[PDB]
RNA sequence: CGCUUCAGCGUUCUUCGGAAUGUCGCGCAUUGGCA
């Protein structure tokens, strides 16, 4: 059985969720700052029962119910910035696209505390490039992640045009190397095959679907912003919120229209309120494209590159 | 468990009388459109079920009955998130009012016991399945 | 007739999961726990669970003959070190290999940073056509954990033990490169192995050389 | 004649299982039960397990004859200690091993924590041609348990007692450096002696040095 | 049973069979019992009816303890999930009447009469397996 | 009792039916039924037999009838398991004299079936 | 400004051997017999 170091270069924001979101309440939003203190719930409580603020905390939570940012409500009573590190777990970059954000969705931290990207994720992703038991393919979880690669992005749907949403993730910041250990048998897998697979599925992807996206004078903003990277080609969308073509094998496979018109119909049959209503097959499916940066560039959601050192 | 008001039993039998009570056909364009609390979905039901599940899993690695001053804590900022939830949406009011699920944490932190946690943490996740059967 | 005793520690690089059933799960919760310790109620490693993996990966390495459909059928040394049943041919178990259990220093040292001895993982299987995906959450031993383990070697042949102990080592350079428990696929079961000392408990064999 | 009386503790390092049959069980249920006391139901060390145990890991020690068929071939220090029945020479066991009892301090300290005397370990088998696993669950003594135990020894001749117990003194060595019950080659059944009190209930023997 | 029919093994037996189909497609059977209930599902129903039935066997009283009782509880509400979750699971459910035994067992409040479920659950499982 | 083609169930049986189900290959019995199944079998209807030995009552009462029952459960679960005692089940027809135990209720005829099953036993490991 | 679905699934549930063996199977005294 051979071995080889994956080597995932992030070239889009990558979210490996945890299954559990935060909203705007729960932690901090320095907008003039520009900065999102994650907070622990358990201490602050604790903080505010000692300073006796707890009482107003719940008042301001009920006095304005659907908007309840902790940053406005500790300005309101003068809280020290020393006091908020007493219970802040960390700060975070902000890329905000809209102002406040709206809900928070967490990374993936084990049990020491350190962002990784499992291999389980890895291993998913490259099932369905590969696809068509992989147990002599084996992923080893990424080593820790620095938590200076971490930042909070905000997500932009792109139906012909860029539309802010109340989509907020941490992600793995742009020009991150991510390290993991691969182990096959020469029978079964070759790593040769699989990266040779790994390129003509990302050729398909682009093919089918992302000149569709290209074509829209949205996606043309995108790409004029920067979202298309000169390089991207070994391209895996490993993060969530990739995208449908990501995450779906059968895309690749059908010819454009034939995938096409399935895809719209798998659409339909599950998400009624969007695709259900649309008479016919849009030029692309899915209609939007899968975040900005406070620098020039545009992002699209979870881009990697892969490369395999023995 | 505990008791709510007047002297009502908090079971998991009561938990399907609680679901059923507020289960509803009301059945529109001819189809049946089952509302469970006034248009409480699912996906409520299971986030306000993961809130419970992080300091259960909590409780059920410690081994001393005693809840921790961790998890009394933990149980305030679930008292802090439900009253949030219940602000922001009024089926999970609703749900919270009918369900006396906040009465019934600050029973368990008034107990101090794993029991009793562990107890409405069965009721919470009967709660769940129930609604998730009669859907 | 010597008994050796093999001393040290087995740390989990990667989150481990060796499973063990009988225990309910509340919806939502750890569906699959893994194998702990009553007394303590913390994590262990089975004695089983090493002498299966590390045996399998010996076998798989010296090679399997055709339509192998038993354990009994394994190469010589195989038979020798990890024993047989072979009717007319039962052979003894050089290996005691036992329960691998929770360091006292990775305890101390894991209360002391506030961290849970074992993490919780969420996971999910997504169809590739209907693009749903069916979640799940897994309970594994945080990375950092030591368990510290103790292989009891038997000398019935004296001629035999440096080839039983080159064996041993190439089973353990073997079991420290593959997964232990669940599957390494995912990523789950990296362990690493560092003897303390290798000495003759019993009779007067000379370990100093092993 | 005199009888001297060995009492002590043994304390399961690692989960005992001593097989006893006779049991129906669930479908998917445990399948392979320890023996237990019928009075009391706890978990029992029989004295048979221990005695079989210590003469054939001192019968290993001392030697074995080539070829040697049955066990009234063992050494004359091993015939004059646990017994011999060879025709012409019969020679009557000194050593009388009694069935070890869960300690009373042990289920105290057991209903303490609320824990279970015996656990149910979950393993599998890995077919080496299929790869399918075939599951079983065994019952095991928890780890952390005491079970005291009773032997008598019967000074025959005056003369080899220091002898006979240095030869007691070994074989407790080697079954401690050893396991006991089933499976112990997994990693089950690991003990540790702990000796209370050497007296000389019956005559006038002196047993302060021993 | 409604109808007057009375649980049994044999009982299970006959749940098992007329409701097991051959469904042959492509020339090939395809058995389907309670609407295609497969056999993880009832394995996992199983499992629970294991740990309760261990947790009553290891007890002494022939009365339940609260403990089991706890558990009997539990066992109605998994058996209401999973009613939910899968229709063919639902449909073994009310074929089988196990929710309504679990009020029973309750009610008699006796290891014998759990023991006899355990037994009349073995059996539903058995004739699945053999039936299949 | 009696089996199809009219042919009598007893030890001779026993011994002819372990005979003709024999076949050579190693000794085959009943397609592959290995004596370990057979002990298996043999130590449900041990505890059975067990039961009922200590009982002095002529009539089965209802604690064995019911371990009688789940006998059958057991019968039905291995010949689901494996293909062989699914054979051996069918050939023997020891369900079939389960049901037909059940029927007379009486010591005798349970003692009678478990001589039969035992003659089962016996002869698989004297033709192998 | 978040919302919704999904919460585990499919599959093994023990297997293969040993099922007791070896030893003694009444002895002696009286009766008898022989002296």
């Amino acid at each position: 059985e051979k071995v080889y170091q994956v080597k995932l270069k992030v070239y889009g924001p990558v979210h490996i969720g945890s299954g559990k979101i935060i909203r705007k309440q729960e932690y901090i939003y320095d907008r003039r700052k520009s900065l999102a203190h994650i907070v622990d719930g358990p201490n602050l409580v604790k903080f505010l029962n000692k300073k006796g603020k707890f009482t107003a905390y719940l008042q301001y939570l009920n006095t304005t119910k659907e908007r309840a940012d902790l940053y406005t409500f500790l300005r309101q009573e003068q809280i020290d910035t020393n006091d908020w590190k007493t219970f802040v777990l960390y700060t975070e970059r902000v890329n905000q696209g809209k102002k406040g954000m709206n809900d928070l969705h967490l990374f993936v931290r084990d049990g020491r505390g350190d962002l990784y990207i499992p291999g389980s994720s890895l291993k998913g992703a490259l099932r369905t490039v590969l696809e068509g038991a992989f147990h002599s393919l084996s992923i080893s979880d990424s080593l820790p992640i620095d938590p200076k690669n971490l930042a909070i992005y905000q997500k932009i749907d792109i139906n012909k045009e860029l539309k802010p949403m109340p989509l907020y993730r941490e992600c793995v910041n742009v020009g991150t190397t991510v390290e993991f250990t691969m182990k096959i048998n020469s029978d079964d897998w070759t790593i040769e095959k699989i990266e040779k697979q790994i390129q003509q599925a990302y050729l398909q992807y682009w093919n089918k679907w992302f000149v569709g996206m290209v074509t829209t004078p949205g996606g043309k903003a995108f790409i004029k912003g920067g979202g298309l990277p000169s390089v991207l080609p070994t391209v895996l969308f490993l993060g969530g919120g990739t995208g449908f073509p990501s995450k779906t094998t059968h895309y690749l496979q059908k010819p454009k229209e034939q995938a096409q018109k399935d895809i719209f119909a798998i659409l339909q049959r599950r998400f009624r309120n969007v695709y259900g209503k649309m008479a016919t097959v849009p030029k692309n499916v899915p209609m939007v494209l899968k975040v900005n940066d406070s620098t020039n560039k545009w992002y699209q959601q979870g881009v990697c590159l892969l490369e395999f050192q023995p | 468990l505990a008791k709510t008001k007047t002297g009502e039993m908090i079971d998991l039998n009561f938990a399907r009388k609680v679901v059923e009570e507020n289960k509803r056909v009301k059945d529109n364009r001819g189809r049946q459109e089952i509302v469970l609390f006034n248009g409480l979905t699912t996906s409520k039901l299971r986030n306000l079920l993961e809130l419970i599940n992080h300091v259960y899993t909590k409780v059920y690695n410690s081994d001393d009955t005693t809840l921790s001053e961790d998890v009394r804590d933990e149980l305030e900022y679930l008292k802090v998130k439900f009253a949030y939830e219940s602000g922001r949406e009024p089926a999970v009011r609703t749900f919270i009012e009918k369900t006396y699920v906040d009465k019934l944490v600050d029973v368990v932190l008034k107990k101090n016991t794993k029991k009793i946690f562990l107890d409405y943490c069965k009721y919470f996740e009967a709660l769940v399945a129930y609604a998730k059967f009669y859907r | 007739y010597s008994k050796i005793r093999i001393v040290g520690k087995i740390d989990v690089l990667t989150g481990l999961h060796i499973g063990g059933g009988g225990e309910t799960s509340m919806i939502g919760a750890i569906a699959s726990p893994v194998v702990r310790d009553p007394y303590s109620r913390l994590p262990i490693i089975p004695g089983s669970s090493i002498k299966g993996k590390m045996r399998s990966l010996l076998a798989k390495h010296i090679g399997l003959i055709p339509g192998q459909k038993m354990h009994n059928q394994d190469a010589p040394e195989i038979l020798r070190l990890f024993g047989s049943s072979q009717k007319g041919a039962i052979q003894s178990s050089r290996l005691q290999i036992s329960d691998a259990f929770f360091s006292k220093a990775s305890q101390e040292e894991f209360d002391k940073k506030d961290l849970a001895y074992t993490e919780t993982k969420f996971e999910n299987t997504i169809s590739r056509l209907t693009a749903v995906a069916n979640p799940r959450q897994i309970e594994r031993v945080t990375r950092g954990a030591s368990f510290d383990f103790h292989i009891i070697y038997n000398v019935e042949n004296i001629n035999e033990v440096m080839a039983d102990f080159e064996n041993i080592k190439t089973a353990i350079h073997l079991l420290e490169n593959d997964y232990l428990g669940g599957g390494g696929t995912r990523g789950n079961g990296r362990i690493r192995f560092v003897i303390d000392s290798i000495d003759t408990v019993v009779g007067d064999f000379d370990s100093s050389n092993l």
